[PDB]
């Protein structure tokens, strides 16, 4: 029963989760771009 | 595929404004960002202004004014009131789709451009 | 008491915030894929 | 990559059904959806129904019938028991992969579709 | 307050799992930016 | 894309060494990664190893080595001192960028390959 080193360890984990959300607008980002340039590319199968 | 070239470069009065130009050549994409570049003596280069080429979005690492002609393929750095530590060689570069994937400040870092012109020299003089 | 609450309401919150990106993980993942089976495709 | 030709739109008195098809031309690929969409006089293009191209997985808006003919190449859009509200000029737009990154719902929304027909008026 | 526990160790094997899946995208992403230099249109 | 050409299998006695090789021809990237797998009667398809085109990073599941030559453009399985459980069909493939995406283990998974070479059989007697 840690008393208070729960909230802590939420705090904590919330940084994380502010992280993976940078990190997946930035994904999102760079797939945008490649999906732009995709619809001029020579496809042939 | 894009070719790069500067202009604009050379002898400057300190305080005096200077406008480089980087021609743009080959197949533009809208997801470009065409990014500018200094290496001063004595230092790394350094990130000056960026613009992506579809979007018109502008990065700024004060003094400086980035712009893009998408008619003419051209992209422009204003330089006013010009100061001694302005003396560098500017290099226009291109990244042909986003990087952020490798962070949200990846457009400062030259290893994410892919495309470069060849450079110019600027040099501020001071005298009277 | 208000402070248990105050607890399950940010576990609550994270989880729900997780769930989200789960999903957009999962989103990302299936647009990737797409352009890996066409990029096998393309002209070089 | 792809070119599209609507057809079979035209005058229709309510209570009839009609079929409309889409023609699609050039290089078709499994990660493609073909959409149908409709725009009436002044208003925003409205999401009708969709299909995955390899999958076959179909999709409609929350009477209409979506399918596709692989051999043939086409998509066709079945209307069954029009009403007024139906007066429309009826598109046909690709994508040409997923946009699922954009949400899952991203099929219903026509800024996510690359190619379009030039439409037919029901 | 056990259960809550619980549930912080289990959000943060959830966490790993995301921050695993993020690597692995970018990885597959990088080599298709790195191909893309090639590209025919 | 790539193709694939497998050799140098076939009959070998038990503790002899064979070795297997794959001949790379068409547009090679430095994305590519190549991998052996076998098919032996009564199991399914196995991962053996794998190796980066460009970087060169090498995988496996030591009696086996992986290696390829990008001057020859060939990847080579050098299996030594044969066991009789060496014993099935060996298949050269290429996956052409990372399919990191579907797990980290993903170049063990014989469906994330693009090309594949024909198979050659290796029968260890004796
Ligand atoms: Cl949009």
């Amino acid at each position: 029963g840690d008393i208070s080193g729960i909230n802590a360890s939420v705090v904590n984990i919330q940084k994380e989760i502010d992280r993976l959300n940078e990190v997946a607008k930035n994904l999102n980002e760079s797939l945008i771009d490649l999906q732009e340039l995709g619809k001029y590319e020579q496809y042939i199968k | 595929q894009v070719q790069l070239q500067e202009s604009g470069g050379g002898l400057v009065q300190a305080g005096d404004s200077l406008t480089l130009s980087c021609a743009v050549s080959g197949r533009i994409f809208s997801t470009y960002t065409m990014g500018w570049f200094r290496q001063a003596p004595g230092k790394e280069r350094e990130f000056v202004a960026a613009v992506r080429w579809g979007a018109g979005t502008i990065y700024y690492a004060g003094r400086f004014t980035i712009s893009r002609d998408s008619a003419k393929n051209t992209v422009d750095l204003q330089m006013n009131s010009t100061k001694p530590e302005d003396t560098a060689v500017y290099y226009c570069g291109a990244a042909y789709v986003s990087k952020a994937n490798y962070g949200s400040l990846w457009y400062q870092d030259s290893r994410r451009y892919d495309y470069w012109g060849q450079g110019t020299q600027v040099t501020v003089s001071s005298a009277a």
